[PDB]
């Protein structure tokens, strides 16, 4: 059973020719009686072994790449994922009905791409690239590579720029930067959509104003989503006139496993055209708790040992990889930029889960949302102890940075009295002083959906705030105070404090003075 | 001679070899690929075949490859010509400055210095950190352990002991970035060119410290590897520098992670949470080369990611046991605004024993955790009752414990960036008088607040002056303050007037640089001949 | 036999036909190795060292011979490896023999009863939960509680009173590091020569950086060293440190030679592994020798969790446990002995007869002080006969406190124990406890302690005089 009497054996020890001389003039009139039942045979192309539930085992392809795109004899494409030594197993982008044994499957050279440029901007995507708003094909473009390696050490530079979202609590609470990894964590029907909404409906108003080269360029990847949610969005986006900055890319839930998995990469390779030719992306892998099934779906298929929750053993390298692609470049490589806002859900608040501590770990900030205090009407319902930011400062706006530390450390004070309200002591006029302040400052913070808010409105309505001007009124209509205040005040200091950055002393007394003037309806 | 590529899943590679199978740990080269493909000989599948793990991804791989042996591991420049650079997993230079001028490479793979040299030497590494150098005193020499979950400050505090030693130090420093985020390797980067610890160009020779970089967007194979490679860089400055080394771990976790995700393609059936069966021996097999031997000392800090914020999670609670300090960061203490967010209990050191320390540092450190551990027990009743029944000890003891809470918080030097409080280093005199002071009662006369964020306590005492005095300020509030007009103030059709003019032209910079090809709308593919020919008709 | 697979440790040896389960093997490399799994194809064989240097085709010999340590006198003081060979560079072991690792545990009629006690100098350890010779005992806890502590105490104890007794009745320990640092067990070595532990103390140390096999079979490479001990009529103690870790490493190997797992993926024979372990440390009859063979394990749990797998299996194998816990141990409790959760199965038969009589006492005011815990924090004060036993219990908690490294002999916690349960307590104000916890046993004169040792009980003939001794204690710091 050892090898070496077995390679002994290819040595000629046959000592008759009885049969070798027998079989050899007998062999080949007997396979012209059934060549018609012989599939001709296969060298550098590809013949379906097996196929089923997505995954073609294919044998041939001897020349075949790690990761390529093969393509079915019936025109589906597919990927050439795992190589093993007798087939190769292809996971399937499309409906695997047409899919037969005996298939040929061509092998088309190159690695999985998508296309790229400015001609995605406006369009709607799936997975791989193939526009589905039926406006024909995408002109003035070019094919991308979807699995490029991250930008490194020397390539990066730190994340100065601020990317205003218009939701007030997260400008002011857990500010994003330009090249930042910010996650929206939270449960189902929590408003993660709608965070990520007014972040791409605000920097549509926001890109009307800025000279050219600030303009934010979005993405939005709706993997795993239904396709009404999606009609609906782009409903949404080209009602508001968004879509013209925005490319959606949507592998929906009746898609292929591969493409639900690939739609991030594809998205992110769309993206990163914007941060490598010196402008500036955003991109909201919508749903990143759906590719990760996907990538199960394919790798349980492939019959690779699960792990965690049957999880495969690299689903942290699947979003690493991913995310590490969101970056701030330098100087010298144009200075793009490209800020990712991956949404992860939770299983009833379940933050403790496997892929939800993975994303955890890779992004910069949370933005927690938690369903106890979207049903007590916080909305967005951001959770304030627990949604962190790693940039903090100097990456937000400077007259909000003079403003929101002091809102910062007061709903922390807030916060902190709440464990302390069950039994109404209400010690010495300061736990049920700052029980109404934070209480002020936490209906400050509300604002409603699909509307987001300019910078320099939402620095002086939360300048109202945690100044003075707002602790006569009530805790039941600050969200029609502030109304009042935005509207009421001149135009004129918005454009002098959004043209400044900063509350000068100049413009603190004249903000200090219109802050008296106005009507607030408390009563 | 060589072998080639007999199987690609994932990250994991199937070479085989006629004969001449390498060893197990050898490093072999995919020729022909993009790149630089390194695979690194993990074992002998058993048919003439080895199985590997990539050092950098394997898309692109064909079955077939010629993969060419080396004879020997991953080997890595170290040395003087390594310090003031940046290096991957297998030693090229990322910081795009020349090659590595580096004499004697060497593995990264290799035994344990033995039992017969180890050091039982015990000084106390002073960190300027006044919870780290009362409760859980450092020891210079010693294995260090940030824990804590995501987001508790473990980069901030491997910064801040960056900033506090490293610069201090005398020898050399070796940072290990181990599958952590780039931004904060560029951040690193950056901020030790604006010291002086690294130096680019003529004098890079004054440089003290050399990067070695593995994060998180390299696939596993380069994430279980590059903390042997800072670890290989550490042993040349202990071994053969005969140095003091200071290695610092960010994310010792990604090391087991990185060996874990690799695991099961490797043909392991998991272990319990789901790591690899071999979980122990790997870190143990890390953890045990950081040592000082009777040649050379190197003192590791170490940050270890607990997922969850579970510290029972098995690869935090396999690392307890390697380490001499600990520094557990806790996310209760962080909600609180209490930075260091360094759990004062749960903290331990080696150095906490009064032959060691001295006795009256430690029954200063046992006092301030008995007072802790009361307040802890006596929270529990407080929130029943509402702290008014409390026997006038149990006030006193809830009094100083909270004063004492927030006197373990302090202001860094690398955390002024985004809260704008300059840092204090505290000495370690300063730290233990100040809080034999407090637990003993000479500042009770200060109120609660005027510990938080301080350095000695000599600013506790005039914080209170400073609150006292803003506290007695604020009672005018009629006029001649700056919300009137003619101060300085112009008017406000005036401010708007001195605003410059910025444009705004509409086409967005989309017609300039594009080079639009025109791509194909239908599928061409390649027949047996490799030619490229367009999908046949027929299905 | 021919290597067709080598990784991870493992080696799956084509060939060695006639070779025994257990048998060590021996590779073309020099390393070794032990067949664990035979099947009718190859073997699967545990390597003892570095894999890195087997290569397929590689050749392996069988040595014949089952895996064995040196056992004997010459093995006291020497620091080994978990296979037997030394570590600390003194040479190789002269005056030692070789013995098999794996032997049966002695039956029920080998058996006698544990009567004698074991002293480990901890006063918590030997007044509520007293050990005997021949006793399990789990030294269970979380991580950083004093577990160590309890048993380098126990070890250097046991160096303290064995130069006052007579040859026979000397106990000579064995402290079994697996997978411990290897800094960490320099640091024991270096503690135990400047005690002088090191005179009865042998150390096996199977560290991280190790093999799995070598810290699978580091304990029962001690249990062989201690029990020539236990089978020449003499007493040994033997101290497991992390079993736990011992089970980890067996997990690891079982795990990579493909055996069903099991719950949290441990085998299913891992009981039967620790059992097989701990059964060894017996009493053993008047025939055999009268030897005994006293055993520590020490099990980590995680958040008090003793409802783990490996914790409940020890649990359910040790007579008693110590259970120490980690609130205890900041609040100042140190040793931190969770009273009420820490059990002894063989209970007074083995404890000190005049501790035995003063200790009944002490457990029992301590379960009234722990049902009356809560009233401790309170400002009203309830009706004298909860304040009192919450003023006693507390300086009972206060008199079971010990320092580290400094274990008391067995007389001298009697009488600090009686000077608390008598009711010579500190009831001043408590200004002066620097003065007098340590004032009652350096005040009385010396001969109570003479007469206390060598009787072995309080009579009444000196009870008299203990508390004539007690009521003229000094503490002049007042
Ligand atoms: N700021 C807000 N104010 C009021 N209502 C809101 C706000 N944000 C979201 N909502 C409402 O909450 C609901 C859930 O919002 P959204 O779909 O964004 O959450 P989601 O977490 O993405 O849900 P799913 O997981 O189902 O996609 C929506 O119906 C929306 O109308
Ligand atoms: N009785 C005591 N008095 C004072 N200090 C003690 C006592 N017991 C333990 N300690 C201290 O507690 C620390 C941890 O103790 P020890 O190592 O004994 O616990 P452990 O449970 O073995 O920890 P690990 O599981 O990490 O080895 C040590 O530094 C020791 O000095
Ligand atoms: N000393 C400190 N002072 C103020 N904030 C801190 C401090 N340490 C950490 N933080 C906050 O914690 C957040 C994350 O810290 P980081 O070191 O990145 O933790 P991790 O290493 O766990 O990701 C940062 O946003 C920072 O604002
Ligand atoms: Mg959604
Ligand atoms: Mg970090
Ligand atoms: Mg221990």
């Amino acid at each position: 059973a050892d090898a070496k009497a077995l390679d002994e054996l290819r040595k000629p020890k046959f000592s008759s020719k009885y049969l070798i001389q027998h079989v050899s003039q007998k062999l080949i009139p007997a396979v012209k009686e059934w060549e018609k039942s012989y599939q001709p045979p296969v060298i550098h192309l590809g013949r379906v072994l097996s196929v089923g539930d997505g995954i073609a085992r294919v044998y041939g392809l001897k020349s075949v790449q790690a990761g390529e795109l093969v393509c079915f004899d019936s025109g589906v494409k597919g990927m050439a994922l795992n190589l093993q030594a007798d087939h190769v197993g292809v996971v399937v982008f499309g409906n695997d009905s047409v899919i037969h044994q005996g298939d040929l499957v061509y092998r088309t050279g190159q690695i999985v791409n998508v296309p790229i440029g400015p001609g995605t901007l406006g369009r709607v995507t799936d997975g791989l690239g193939q526009p589905i708003d039926g406006k024909g094909p995408l002109t003035n473009v070019r094919s991308s590579l979807v699995e490029v390696k991250a930008p490194g050490i020397i390539a990066r530079q730190s994340v100065r720029e601020p990317l205003f979202t218009g939701v007030k609590a997260v400008d002011a609470l857990v500010p994003i930067g330009r090249g930042q990894r910010e996650l929206i964590i939270g449960d189902r029907q929590t408003g993660k959509t709608a965070v990520a909404i007014d972040a791409i409906i605000h920097q549509k108003n926001c890109n009307e104003q800025v000279p050219k080269a600030q303009r934010v360029y979005c993405v939005y990847v709706a993997v795993g989503q239904k396709r009404s949610t999606v009609a609906q969005l782009v409903k949404l986006f080209t009602q508001t006139g968004a879509m013209r900055y925005t490319i959606m890319v949507s592998a929906t839930a009746s898609d292929a496993a591969p493409l639900q998995f690939l739609a991030p990469y594809s998205g992110c390779a769309m993206a990163e055209y914007f941060r490598d030719t010196g402008k500036h992306g955003l991109i909201i892998y919508d749903d990143l708790s759906k590719q990760s099934v996907a990538y199960r779906q394919m790798s349980l298929l492939l019959r690779r040992p699960p792990g965690r929750e049957a999880f495969p053993g690299d689903v942290f390298y699947l979003h690493s990889r991913l995310l590490e692609r969101a970056a701030k470049l330098s100087k010298e490589l144009g200075g793009g930029s490209l800020t990712a806002f991956p949404v992860i859900e939770t299983q009833a608040g379940d933050v403790s889960a496997y892929i939800a501590t993975n994303v955890i770990s890779i992004t910069d900030g949370q933005i927690f949302l938690e369903t106890e205090l979207f049903y007590k009407g916080i909305r967005p319902a951001l959770n304030v102890g627990l949604s962190v930011s790693r940039v903090g400062s100097a990456a937000q706006f400077p007259g909000m940075k003079q403003v929101a530390g002091t809102l910062k450390l007061e709903l922390a004070q807030y916060r902190e009295v709440a464990a302390f309200a069950q039994f109404g002591s209400d010690l010495d006029a300061a736990t049920q002083y700052v029980l109404e302040r934070g209480a002020r400052l936490t209906e400050m913070l509300k604002q409603k959906q699909f509307a987001p808010i300019p910078i320099e409105r939402q620095t002086v309505a939360v300048y109202a705030a945690t100044k003075g001007f707002l602790d006569k009124v009530r805790v039941q209509d600050i969200v029609a105070a502030e109304e009042a205040v935005i509207s009421q005040v001149n135009p004129a200091v918005f454009k002098i404090l959004k043209a400044n950055g900063k509350i000068t002393p100049a413009l603190d007394a004249h903000l200090k003075a219109e802050l008296r003037k106005v009507k607030l309806p408390g009563a | 001679d060589a072998g080639y590529v007999s199987q690609v899943i994932g990250p994991v590679v199937d070479v085989r070899f006629d004969g001449e199978l390498p060893s197990i740990l050898s490093s072999l080269e995919v020729e022909g690929h993009s790149v630089r493909l390194v695979l690194e000989v993990a074992q002998h599948m058993g048919d003439n075949t080895v199985r590997c793990i990539a050092m950098d991804s394997t898309d692109g791989l064909v079955r077939g490859q010629k993969v060419v042996d080396t004879g020997s591991p991953i080997k890595v420049p170290v040395g003087r010509g390594t310090l003031g650079r940046i290096m991957n997993v297998i030693g090229e230079p990322v910081d795009e400055q020349g090659p590595i001028d580096a004499a004697d490479i060497w593995s990264i793979h290799r035994e344990a210095p033995e039992f017969t040299e180890q050091s039982t030497e015990q000084e106390i590494l002073v960190t300027g950190i006044k919870v780290v150098d009362l409760l859980a005193p450092y020891q210079r020499g010693g294995k260090i352990g940030l824990f804590g979950g995501a987001g508790v400050g473990k980069t901030v505090l491997i910064m801040e002991l960056i900033n506090n030693v490293a610069k201090a130090h005398g020898g050399f420093s070796v940072f290990a970035g181990v599958g952590e985020r780039t931004r904060e390797g560029n951040d690193l980067y950056r901020e030790m060119i604006e010291s002086g610890v690294i130096k680019l160009g003529a004098e890079r020779g004054n440089s003290k410290c050399t990067l070695v970089y593995g994060q998180m967007n390299e696939p596993p194979g380069a994430r279980a590897r590059v903390a042997l490679t800072g670890l290989t860089v550490a042993e040349y400055f202990r071994d053969i520098e005969g140095q003091d080394v200071l290695l610092f771990v960010d994310n010792i976790f990604r090391f087991t992670q990185a060996n874990s995700e690799v695991s099961a393609l490797l043909g392991r059936i998991p272990s319990a949470v789901g790591y690899q069966p071999t979980l122990a021996t790997d870190l143990g097999g890390l953890q045990e080369r950081i040592t000082t031997t009777t040649k050379g000392s190197i003192t590791s800090v170490q940050a270890v990611y607990v997922p969850a914020d579970d510290l029972t999670d098995p690869a935090p609670a396999t690392t307890f046991a390697h380490l001499d300090a600990t520094t557990v960061l806790s996310r209760s203490i962080a909600e609180l605004g209490i930075y260091p967010a360094v759990d004062p209990l749960d903290s331990t050191s080696r150095m906490l024993n009064p032959n060691v320390i001295g006795a009256e540092h430690y029954n200063v450190a046992r006092g301030v955790q008995k007072v802790l551990q009361d307040y802890k027990n006596l929270q529990d009743i407080i929130a029943i009752l509402g702290m008014d029944e409390l026997s006038e000890e149990d006030k006193l003891t809830v009094a100083r414990a909270r004063k004492i809470q927030r006197f373990l918080s302090q202001p860094f030097q690398v955390a002024e960036v985004f809260t704008g409080t300059p840092g204090k280093y505290v000495d370690l005199a300063d730290t233990i008088s100040g809080f034999q002071g407090v637990l003993t009662g000479k500042y009770d006369d200060l109120p609660e607040m005027a510990f938080y964020m301080v350095g000695d306590i000599k600013e506790v005492k005039e914080k209170a002056d400073k609150m006292a005095k803003d506290i007695a300020s604020r009672k005018e509030a009629d006029n001649k303050k700056v919300s009137e007009e003619l101060k300085d103030i112009p008017s406000l059709d005036k401010l708007v007037s001195e605003i410059k003019e910025v444009v705004i032209e509409e086409d967005d910079g989309l017609e300039e640089d594009f080079k639009a090809e025109a791509l194909s709308s239908e599928t061409v593919v390649l027949n047996e001949e490799g030619k490229s020919v367009p999908l046949p008709k027929k299905n």
